[PDB]
């Protein structure tokens, strides 16, 4: 995260720290005790597919404080749309292997109805993105969860504002002043947009041209595209492997 | 009626046969009387943050 501030430990309670072999590998958030949404991309260079780890409650990572709970990711879910080494169809559904519990520091992020968000949450003007990505564009990695508040486009002012193509399936948020953005460690992070006292799941951290780049925004998985589609999956039995590509639509 | 500032509901909206509407809340959440509002069931509802409620 480009120009936010430290999180407070325990206000980004979704926030999902993904890691490979011990190593920082990307965000996520938590929508239940079970699953966990990041994106796709975040996969496409896996191969100890056994060593993936989630953790939640996590804040600083230079110390262990008794809150952060890790469990191994048992099914990564990717949409059959989704080609790795491109942007669109940008999400990925997380199985863990046991649900985490829910404490002060471990909460999901509400998963809206398709209908709410795009009537809705789609027209709240900032939401906040968070992650323990580079603090600047070529630079070192947050030890502290980061947060920032940005402000949605409509995809119209997004093209002519600008200096890939912008999907249906995406969105941008952000400044294009070079101050503040998502970085590439952010990735698979939340999108999260508060309404009438409740916060909820509207995007995820996917792509951008660096990290707070002149006349550049960050793009976003817009996730009221997969609501059914990720229903559906959570509804559905477990299955052998831990890699699963699903039909989308 | 849900498509204009989400037919007063505080959380899920859904039209009816006529100028009908049902508010709808997230799991773990209850409707109240007023068909509008949503109230936590359970100790951690989704996208709401222990330590600013308990403040
Ligand atoms: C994952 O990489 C990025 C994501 C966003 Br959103 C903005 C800038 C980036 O470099
Ligand atoms: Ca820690």
């Amino acid at each position: 995260i480009v120009g936010g501030k430290v999180c407070p430990k325990g206000e980004c309670p979704w926030q999902v720290l993904l890691l490979v072999n011990g190593a920082q590998l990307c965000g996520g958030t938590l929508i239940n005790t079970i699953w966990v949404v990041s994106a796709a991309h975040c996969f496409d260079k896996i191969k100890n597919w056994r060593n993936l780890i989630a953790v939640l409650g996590e804040h600083d990572l230079s110390e262990h404080d008794g809150d952060e709970q890790s469990r191994r990711v048992a099914q990564v879910i990717i949409p059959s749309t989704y080609v790795p080494g491109t942007t669109n169809h940008d999400i990925a559904l997380l199985r863990l292997h046991q649900p985490v519990v829910l404490t002060d520091h471990v909460v999901p992020l509400c998963l809206p109805e398709r209908t709410f968000s795009e009537r809705t949450l789609a027209f709240v003007r900032f939401s906040l993105v968070s992650g323990w990505g580079q603090l600047l564009d070529r630079g070192a990695t947050a030890l502290e969860l980061m947060v920032l508040n940005v402000p949605r486009l409509m995809t119209q002012d997004c093209l002519q504002q600008s200096r890939p193509n912008i999907t249906e399936y995406m969105f941008c948020a952000g400044y294009s002043d070079g101050s503040k953005d998502s970085c590439k460690g952010d990735s698979g992070g939340p999108h999260a947009t508060h309404y009438r006292g409740t916060w909820y799941l509207t995007g995820i951290v996917s792509w951008g041209q660096g990290c707070a780049t002149v006349g550049h925004f960050g793009v976003y998985t817009r996730v009221s595209q997969y609501i059914e589609w990720l229903q559906k999956l959570m509804r559905s039995e477990p299955r052998p492997g831990v890699l699963l590509r699903a039909p989308f639509p | 009626i849900c498509v204009n500032e989400n037919g007063g509901c505080e959380q899920y909206c859904s039209d009816h046969t006529g100028t009908k509407r049902s508010c709808r809340c997230h799991e773990g959440y209850s409707l109240l009387a007023d068909g509008v509002s949503c109230t936590p069931t359970v100790e951690y509802p989704c996208g709401k943050i222990p330590i600013l409620e308990k403040r």
